[PDB]
């Protein structure tokens, strides 16, 4: 997909790799080679009115 | 030592951990859950110092369990039974 990946201070289990939302959503996810905890949100996005 | 066998016979893949799943009056718990779905043999468990009762029974808590092992190993596990350690004085 596509976002913006920064350090979260989510505190993921060692057995959890993922993290979803209520729909269903990848909001975090573990870096397969270091340990480290990233989140994926969308850089920006609006409507645009004429 | 081992008293449980004598012998063995071709298996499976054998996993192995370097730690334990292991006053003085505070009890313990140890919780585990043995399910088999889809093939996958799962294995929970979860530790937790408790406070000595007087009738030893489950203490009124809620405790998650987080897993710890799973084995791709199973076909017929509709029965088992338990194994216990005493100590020869
Ligand atoms: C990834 O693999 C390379 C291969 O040489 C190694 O140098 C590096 O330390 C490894 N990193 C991790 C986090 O395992
Ligand atoms: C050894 O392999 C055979 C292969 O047919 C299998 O049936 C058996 O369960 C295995 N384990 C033994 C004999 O302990
Ligand atoms: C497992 O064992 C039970 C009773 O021994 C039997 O009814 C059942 O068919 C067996 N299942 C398989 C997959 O062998």
């Amino acid at each position: 997909g596509t976002g913006v990946l920064t350090e979260s201070n989510k505190k993921f289990l060692p057995f959890q790799q993922f993290g979803r939302d209520i729909a269903d959503t990848t909001d975090a996810v573990r870096d397969p080679q270091t340990l480290e905890i990233l989140d994926i949100t969308p850089c920006s996005f609006g409507g645009v009115s004429v | 030592e081992f008293r449980v066998y004598s012998s063995a016979n071709n298996c499976t893949f054998e996993y192995v951990s370097q730690p334990f799943l292991m006053q003085g009056n505070f009890k313990n718990l140890r919780e585990f859950v043995f399910k088999n779905i889809d093939g996958y043999f799962k294995i929970y468990s979860k530790h937790t110092p408790i406070i000595v009762r007087e009738p030893e029974d489950l203490p009124q808590g809620f405790s998650a369990l987080e897993p710890l092992v799973d084995l791709p190993i199973g076909i017929n596990i509709t029965r088992f039974q338990t194994l216990l350690a005493l100590h020869r004085s």
